[PDB]
């Protein structure tokens, strides 16, 4: 039973894979990541995996104003624990945030087991995406202080 | 009479789909200074003044609606309001304390006072917006005899393909809170259902003896469903020589915020009573059945067609 439950995660995980490669990135995961400079990379990145999402639990709707813009915050003050992407508003016009250094040491923490580290990677990096996704839903359906409440539980979503 | 009514909408509003109704425009004054930005969408009554028209359009920082209501049914004026705002889910509705409306469609819905509205939160177990249904107990699903029988077992089949939909599955009966827990117990219906209720029938014309602040309620946790107790007593609404079956949506708007839900996109009675049905958005005139009659595909289909009309309807 599980075991084809399985084989629709790692082909979701396929499809995640794939994806990625499909955007010309020689350079291994972590060190795209590790380059602050490109941030067009990780910006693409993030919102194609978001598309993606969208698309996974709402095929009707395929294409998406990413006019959002995203900036790679290196600050620690800046930086919000538990959720290194956040979304603000800027007078109707939604920002990206990026904490790098949070994400590094999330890429080089563990190594498990005990190639497939790559996988380990990209799930990661794809439940990182789920929680921005989550909390993006809410604030692009209805978000002004239920987004910030968001923020401080992402639970409300259960399911 | 066709009641004419001026509805308002803020364009930078703090908090998004919620209402406020007043007795007058001029009642800013009780939100004052800053304070009235907290809500969405204002409705009061409009006296024909052609120069309080006027005054409504000099309020450059508002949006200006007016409609009519040729009764002073709330199904009317949530249809009206959500057809000019093209909203598909309608929000939670407020009143002054101090200088609350009277109008006869308030009576026995739920009213939520204005500054309670900013500690709430929207945790509803829910992807997003989902509708409301509730049950009626006897002649409806389940068998007046002792022994109580499915109607139809592509009943549980619908109940899980409206909660593929969404929906919000609600019971509401007046049998004994005993023996009707009894019978989902017997039915297997504890995996469900959101709300429980029975013995809705608490109302006893309360006109004095100043009796409040009394709460007790024995969940019996054999199965742990909630089973609260309806300190409610608000049938008067209006004279009648027999008054009874209140199911009112006061009640059942109480038990949903129970479990914060302050966002619903609809909501549909399923009773065999027509007087049930008071003002609700969607009735359901079930047949009564006494015994198994496994009819309820077309009911289904029924279900399923009023949501698309009402989706249809609004969001198209």
């Amino acid at each position: 039973l599980e075991s084809y439950e399985t084989l629709k995660i790692k082909l979701a995980l396929s499809k995640y894979m794939a994806m990625l490669s499909t955007l010309e990135m020689t350079q291994p995961l972590l060190e795209i990541f590790r380059n602050k400079a490109d941030t067009r990379q990780i910006a693409a990145v993030v919102f194609s995996t978001l598309a993606f999402i969208h698309n996974r639990f709402h095929p009707l709707v395929t294409n998406f104003t990413n006019k959002m813009e995203f900036v790679v915050t290196e600050t620690n003050d800046t930086s919000i624990p538990g959720e290194p992407i956040l979304f603000t508003e800027n007078e109707g016009v939604l920002l990206c945030s990026v904490d790098r250094p949070s994400i590094v040491k999330m890429l080089s923490r563990e190594f498990d087991t005990e190639t497939e580290v790559e996988a380990t990677q990209y799930l990661t990096l794809l439940l990182t995406v789920e929680h921005a996704y989550l909390h993006y839903y809410i604030f692009k359906n209805y978000g002004v202080f239920e987004y910030c409440k968001s923020l401080t539980d992402h639970s409300l979503f259960t399911n | 009479l066709q009641s004419k009514w001026i509805c308002l909408r803020l364009n930078d509003a703090i908090i998004k789909r919620h209402v406020l109704v007043l007795s007058e425009y001029a009642d800013l004054k009780y939100l004052g200074f800053e304070k009235y930005k907290f809500f969405e969408y204002v409705i009061f009554q409009f006296c024909n003044d052609p120069q309080l028209c006027k005054i409504i359009e000099n309020n450059y920082n508002y949006c200006m609606q007016i409609f009519k209501a040729p009764a002073d049914d709330m199904r009317d004026i949530r249809h009206n309001i959500k057809r000019a705002f093209k909203t598909p889910v309608l929000g939670h509705m407020c009143v002054l304390s101090n200088k609350p409306p009277m109008y006869s469609f308030l009576k026995e819905w739920f009213l939520l006072p204005h500054y309670k509205v900013v500690s709430l939160k929207s945790e509803s177990l829910t992807w997003g917006f989902p509708h409301v249904v509730v049950f009626d107990l006897d002649s409806t699903l389940i068998t007046e005899e002792e022994q109580v029988e499915i109607r139809d077992p592509f009943v549980y089949d619908s109940l899980q393909e409206l909660h593929e939909m969404g929906c919000v599955l609600v019971l509401w009966s007046y049998g004994s809170r005993d023996h009707v827990a009894h019978s989902m117990r017997d039915v297997d219906l504890e995996g469900y259902f959101d709300i429980i209720i029975s013995e809705g029938s608490t109302v006893q014309e309360e006109r004095s003896d100043l009796v409040q602040n009394s709460h007790n309620a024995i969940v019996d946790y054999n199965l742990k469903k909630r089973f609260i107790e309806n300190k409610f007593v608000f049938d008067i609404h209006n004279h009648r020589s027999d008054n009874n079956i209140p199911k009112s949506p006061k009640i059942v708007i109480k038990y949903l915020s129970d479990k914060n839900v302050n966002f619903f996109k609809s909501i549909t009675l399923v009773d065999d009573l027509p007087t049930n049905n008071y003002a609700y958005d969607f009735y359901v005139k079930v047949k009564r059945c006494p015994t198994p009659v496994q009819d309820w595909e077309h009911y289904h289909n029924e279900i399923i067609q009023n949501i698309m009309d009402y989706e249809q309807y609004f969001i198209k």
